[PDB]
Parts: C-alpha cells; structure tokens; sequence
C-alpha cells in the first residue's frame, strides 16, 4: 500500500524534473509538416503525429522542445497505482507476460507464437543469436508481429510483403484436397 | 499552512510531533539491540557471565529473507479504460535511473526496519547526473532513510498510512561530519557548523559515532496552484495542448514566444515545500523539492492511533521482557557453578 | 474478468475467443504488444470484436486484411465436401 | 481509526449502518495546529478550540499533547426537491 | 545485489582500463562522415549509421582504436546488472 | 561521443578530419585513490579508473541502532554457549 | 581478505554499495618484502 | 619451465584468526571429544 503511495508522488515529481517524452506518437515531424485539423473519428493523409511514418521523417521515439527545454503537461496523472515484482529491463518484463499467457495456451499456433516470441525478448549470443533470428524471420515477415515500424523498415519491411505474398498461395495449395468435393460438382455443371 | 509566520508554523506542528521523538523512538532502538548487536539492554562491561539466547534473532532474518526475496517495486497500470502502453512510458524513465544500486538496496532496508522496529521509511531525490540520464540530463534516485528507529518524529493528525497529506511531519538525518559536508552540496547548507535538533538518538548515551549531527527536513503543504495560458507544440507534432505556467518560473517567458495561445485554465495543485530548519532558527526556507507530494513514505509494521498519536511495535518489543529475564536466571547460575 | 470466465467454460469457439482477449487486454511492449496484434488477427474474423482502429493508416490494417483476404479463397473449398451429394443428383439425371 | 475512541453513536439502534439512524453523529480529536488547517477546509473559526463530553481514552498508555474534539453532527430533513420533468436531446434518453 | 553494484563500477572501469570497446552498432569501419542531425533519426539510406544493416559490413560491434590509442567512448553505460547462473564464456551462456 | 577523463593526446587528431557539435556538460565523478600511513599521506589523489569506489563491502545482517553501524555474524550467539559448555565440561572431567 | 581484521569502513553510510562516503578507507595486510615492490608502483616509502 | 608457481596447496574453509594463518579440513578440534572418551576408557580399565 505504501508502495503504491509511492506511485503518487512519482508522477509529481520525476514529471517536473525529466518531463517531456511524449507518446502514442510516431511521424513526429518537427516545425510544419504538422497538422492535426483532419476529419472526426478517423484520421487520413499524414498527420503531423498520429501514426505512419511515411514522407520520411520516422522515429523511434521523440518528445517537444518548444523554444526552451523543461515543459510538460500540467496534469501528470497517467496510471492506476499498482505493484508487484521487480522490474529494471523492459525486456524482463515481456518475458514475464510471455511466461504468464504460457501453461494456458493450447497446443498448435496459439502457444507457438509464445515460444517464438520467448526467443524474440531473449538476448543474442552465439547459439542464442540464431533462435532470436528464427523468431525474427517468422515473426515479423509473415506480418503476424504487425509491428509500429519505430525503427524497422531496413531488411524487415523488405522481405516483409514478399514472405505475406508467398503465404497466401501456399495454403490455397494446401486446401487442394478440399478442391476434390468442388470437382464433383464442376464436373456436373460442365456435363450438363 | 497551519499558522501564518512560517517559521511558527514549522516548530508549533515539531511540537505536536514530539511524543515520537522523545518516547516512542527510545523503545524503538532497543528493538534494535536484541536484534543486531546485544541481548541485554543498557548492559555495563563485567568479569561475570552474561547470557544470550535468543530464538528472536532467527526469526527476524526469517521473516526477512520473506520481504526481500519477493520485493515489491513499481510496476504501473493503465487507468480506468485507459490504453494498454500507458505503464510503459513511466516504467520507461523508471528502469533507467533505477539502474543504480542505491534503489534496489533502499527497498531491502525498508522491509527489514518495518519488522523489526515498526518503522522504515525511504526519499525520493531528483539531482543532474549523467551515468544514467532520461531526458533532459535529470534523473530521479530512491535513497534509503536507514535507522527509522531513531529517525522517528513524524506524526500524522489524519488517519492515513500514506503521509502524502501531512504537514505536522519531519524526518530527522543523522550523519557524521563528512556526510554534513556532502548534504551541504545538495540542499545549500551550511558545510560544517553541527546543528542539534531536538537529538532522539541518545538518552541513556551507549555506544555511537564519535561525530553526530542531527538535521531535520520539514514537509509543509502550500498549494500555489496555477491558472492561465493555453500553449501549443510547433515541435513533434499536436499543437494546443495545456503547459503548465507557474511550476515554471523561466521556460514561460520563451514558451509564450514563438507561439502563445490564450483561453485562460485553473488548475489547483496541492505542493509541498522542503523547509530544512533546526529548533534554533530555520536554517534554509521552503526549497521547492521537485514532488508535489511528500516523497517520503513510511512502512509500518503492526500499526495504528492511541488516539491522534501514531502508535507502531515490531516483534521484538515483548521479546525484551522475556530476553532479559533468560538471562538474569542464566548469568546466576554461573556463578555457582 | 476474462479469467473468471476460463476454467468453466468448455473447449470451442467461445473458449478460443476469451483466449485472444486475455492478451489484448495486457500491457504492450517488444514482446506484448505482439499478443495484442496477434488478438486482432483471429477476433476481427470471426467478428465477435469486430474491425476497430479506423484511423490506422501505418502498417496493422494493411497486415490484417491481408490474413482476412487468406482464410477467405480456403473456406469456399472447404463447403464442397457436402456439395459431392447435391452433385451426384444433377450429373445422374442429366445423361439419361 | 480509533472509532472506539470515536463512540457517540446509536444508542438502542437496531442497526449498524447509521445511514438511517437517529443518532447518526461522527467525532474526531486533532492537533492544535491541525485545528486550524481543518478549520480552513470547513469554514469555521481556528481559534474555537471546541470541546466535547469525552469518548476519548481516559487509559493513555502515552500522552497526547494536543486533542481538540469536535462532532460533526449529521441531520436529517426531506426537503423533497424537484423541478417538473426535462427531456434530454443530447445522447437521446429523455424524459427524466 | 553487491556484486552487482561492483558490475555498475565495472562498466565504468574496465573501459579505461582494458581500454578501448564501443557500444556502438554496425557501420564502423567503412567510408563514414555523417550524422543524424538532418530529419532526425532517419531509417532507409542516408549511407548508413543504423539505418541499414548488412551492406559491407558484418560486425555488430568493434572496438573504437579512432586515430591515436588509448580512447574509449564516452557513454560506457548501456545496459543493466542483473545476476543468472553463473557463467565465463559465450559458450556455456547458450547450454543454460 | 568520447571522453575526457583522460584524453588530452587523441582529441587534436580526433578534431581533424571530423567533428561535430551538441557539446553539452556530461557530469562523472571520480574516485581517487591515496596511499595514506598514520605519519602523512604518502601518495595523494592516485588516480584509478573508477568512477565509483571499486570496493564493495558484504553485510548479511546490517542495520543501525541510533545511526551507528552495526552487523555480526551467526557466530556470535553460538560461542556464548561454546565456552559456558566447554567451562563445565572441564569441570566434571578432573573428577574422572 | 582478512576482513574480519581489515574493516574499518564507513561509520553513516546507508548504502551496502559504498559509493555515498569519501570518509571510507580500507586496511590491508602484506609482508615485509611485498611492500618494497608495492612502494616502486604507487611511488611509496621502501621501507617504513 | 612455469610462467607462475605451480605449486598449488588445496584448503578447506582458509583464513586468518587475526594475522596467524589458520585452516582446517574435518578434524580440526575433533581432538578434543575423542579424548574425553578415552580418559573414561583409561581409567575405568584399572578400576576393572
């Protein structure tokens, strides 16, 4: 409870010394190629921020500057007060909720995700390296990631659209057999 | 504030507070005594036997082994029916600054003291260091208040446990010459001088440091608030957002430069201002420390009010009675045989 | 309350669609934020969730329309195992 | 905490809410110095130092320097407030 | 956790000590002299800081020798001490 | 970005040939390391590599009584009843 | 090693890390031989 | 033909009591309890 206590004055205090980091935003563009006028409860053609990274101007992750650093908003609330276990990497954390959604998933696709994605938030190495970049080619091509591209348009995006082109034919194929019942009754329409 | 004359207001609400600091803390470091370093109390140095036993001393580092191995620290979570990444940004500037020691330690001296002598307490601190940055070259450090048995002065008149409301509350730092010196860097102090508060350390004068300095922080509560000027983002994107205007006191003469925006704003803020001030006079006064609320939160063990007195007991306060009295029995039948 | 709801409903569809709620309803991060893409992608097809995010014009609603547009060609072949029999009544009538 | 402290409720009262009780009454002791903060909160004199019959300890296992007592007392009238019936047009669900 | 607290200081010794190692990515080494100060972190070509990965370069990491010894950089933090089973090459750490 | 701490050699031939801007202070501290003897310091601000102490000291029980450092081992309970068993041990021996 | 008869360290400091003194010293032990090879490194009294 | 000492002393549980060296295997102060039986063995033997 004390800890959670904690998480109270946290806001009001790491908000007035670090500030800035603004975020769910990405196409932070910097002096007029911003806008934010378009079109109630959708958003089309660019924005200024507000997703796409398009035009060029892509980032990981940026925040205001205005004309003098040390700024942010007055209300500095963001989070219901939890705790629980340590944490100090972001990776450390992903693996947690990878192992938590694990013991409960049924066999087949749906825990194979988990274990690819278990390699994914596992650091490299020299073995450690090639089940990372077997989740990294699974993953991300065949556009079951769907990633928010904060970084990644290099050789991921590349191959990206030609591995999803490629899935798409290989089970039509795979359905073949299925296409046997439909032969029966081609055959009976192009008889009569 | 309590009373108008701020410094009046500091040593009226001291005054209140001290039935922690005067008989509540003596019982709280010989909780400490069964526990950490001798089984008697006030004890003089013989040539005759004196006993030990204890079965208190392996259950304190049982019941702390427990806190420690499953620690407690800040994880975050969305709002009500707020989005999914909300408790990563937080988490974000929290893992990077947290990366020093110093706060994973804090959090393994806070649950020991909260077993043992009822209380235990940690700070929040926001300095400019470079050896893990977030943004703008400011960090934020978690530093341990360690001996919470003898640093006990704070009293809440309201029923809470958080003391994020408080204003009656002080800590009190005891620490030798050269840490006088280094806790001159920060708050603006004076480097050597030793200032006595009102000293809840000693009483019947054991064994201490040969150099001792008590200083003691306040938490008042002034709000301040803020009102006025909406501005606006010609950098990375999504202009008129609401900035605040009176927490800044330089960056809001060049924030309405450029770009400016009017349509007026209140916004009440509840502030709290870190007054440093020994009983003799205020040493310095109302630096505002960089929380709006206190950043100091106190642990209790068993807890709770005689009434409008916090009243707080570890394990080992019974254990005295029981202890000593081994021992009296024990430390007799030496000397027959 | 997706929880409550698991470990007392038996196997099928509603069991599979609590199943991909769970984590969409989790934090995001490298690793979570591909459990809640990976939600979308099964929910939004069976349309219990139905299509949210119209506002998406990056990467996500390109990637899951991409999926829909895979299940759509499988499912008409999949109907023609029982289309054998209404087959078999057209072609036999027809030659005599 | 330390409603025992506090106990100038009920009487005969067969119930225990004390959201419909005749002797619907709640008492806090405080501070000299957390009188006058408090009585910036409720509008009242800090230099009232009210004082009451005494539900407090008269034990003191420790002393407390300062204890003000003051009962909020909780009345009840019906008042039976209302104005007609309006309807709502914003978000539809008239007539309330 | 103290050991741990040596590795803080370990990171922040043994760059100047052992002397030299970057945390640098790929693109070292290699016709260079760019920055990221136009857009600002640009990915897809500009002739690669990260970038790009892959084109005339093979190497994730390369110690930083500049154009006189005795160098290292600057930001010798990057990542965090965090204690496993133990471990004292790159070897074992992929049995575990 | 490279360093300072001891570079005032590599900084001339690192000025040529490439430079950038977004100079700014980038605060260190550095431990400093003096042979002393009762009689004088025989060595002063003996500079290592450090940036923090490089001596990290272990405690397994730890704590203070009133702001003075305090820790023991398990050993010290255990030997108060050593000798007491040892004295009348010895006792009962010469009797034998 | 031999710190059960090196220890001299700290006095207030809350940390286990001892990083927040400058105040701290440490001892150590070495024979009489190995200090005149110690005194060439840190440029010391030989012998003393 | 070594580049160190190759001679390696293996110890038990290694240390110093203050500055004398001290160590010790399983027999240390075993010594002790053994000749407490022994002194009743002695003894009583005459007695028989």
């Amino acid at each position: 409870l004390n800890m959670r206590a904690d998480l109270e004055t946290y806001v009001f205090q790491d908000n007035l010394a670090t500030a800035m980091r603004r975020d769910g935003e990405i196409y932070q563009s910097i002096v007029n190629d911003i806008y934010d006028v378009p079109r109630n409860v959708t958003i089309t053609l660019e924005d200024g921020s507000e997703k796409d990274v398009q035009l060029m101007a892509e980032v990981v992750d940026l925040a205001t500057g205005e004309k003098q650093v040390l700024n942010d908003i007055r209300g500095r609330y963001e989070c219901y007060t939890d705790v629980g276990p340590s944490f100090q990497s972001m990776k450390q954390q992903n693996r947690a909720e990878i192992l938590e959604l694990l013991g409960k998933t049924p066999q087949g696709t749906p825990e194979y995700q988990l274990l690819l994605l278990q390699y994914f938030t596992l650091l490299d190495g020299k073995g450690v390296e090639m089940m990372r970049d077997y989740a990294n080619k699974q993953l991300i091509q065949m556009g079951v990631k769907k990633p928010e591209t904060p970084e990644e348009q290099q050789w991921l995006v590349e191959a990206q659209q030609a591995k999803q082109g490629q899935q798409d034919p290989a089970m039509v194929q795979a359905q073949g057999v299925l296409l046997q019942g439909q032969a029966e009754l081609a055959k009976a329409q192009n008889q009569t | 504030e309590n009373r108008l004359e701020s410094i009046l207001s500091r040593f009226d609400a001291d005054w209140t507070a001290s039935d922690e600091a005067r008989r509540e803390a003596k019982n709280d470091l010989f909780f400490s005594r069964v526990s950490q370093w001798d089984d008697w109390l006030s004890q003089y140095t013989t040539l005759q036997y004196r006993g030990q036993f204890d079965v208190v001393r392996p259950v304190v580092r049982k019941l702390v082994s427990e806190m420690r191995q499953n620690p407690i620290d800040v994880l975050y979570r969305p709002k009500d029916g707020a989005r999914p990444d909300a408790a990563d940004v937080l988490m974000g500037m929290y893992r990077t600054d947290m990366r020093h020691n110093t706060a994973k330690i804090a959090v393994n001296i806070a649950v020991r003291e909260q077993i043992e002598a009822g209380v235990g307490a940690w700070r929040l601190v926001t300095d400019y260091e470079d050896q893990s940055p977030t943004s703008n070259n400011q960090v934020i450090r978690r530093e341990p208040i360690h001996s919470a048995c003898s640093h006990v002065i704070w009293d809440s008149n309201s029923k809470l446990m958080d003391k994020s409301d408080a204003r009656h509350c002080t800590v009190i730092h005891s620490m030798s010459q050269n840490g006088w010196e280094d806790f001159a860097e920060k708050y603006d102090l004076d480097a050597d001088d030793i200032p006595s508060f009102q000293n809840p350390n000693d009483w019947v004068f054991p064994w201490l440091t040969q150099d001792t300095i008590q200083i003691a922080e306040f938490y008042e509560v002034v709000e301040k608030k803020e009102t006025a000027f909406i501005y606006q983002d010609p950098v990375t994107g999504e202009p008129v957002s609401y900035f605040k205007r009176d927490i800044k006191d330089v960056i809001d003469d060049l924030a309405d430069s450029g770009f400016i925006k009017i349509a007026e704003r209140q916004i009440k803020r509840r502030r709290v201002y870190k007054s440093i001030i020994t009983c003799t006079a205020v040493l310095k006064d109302k630096q505002l420390i960089a929380g709006e609320h206190i950043p100091i939160v106190p642990v209790f063990g068993e807890w709770g009010f005689v009434e409008d007195k916090e009243v707080y007991e570890g394990v080992v306060r019974l254990t005295k009675d029981g202890q000593r009295l081994r021992n009296m029995i024990m430390s007799f039948n030496a000397d027959i045989v």
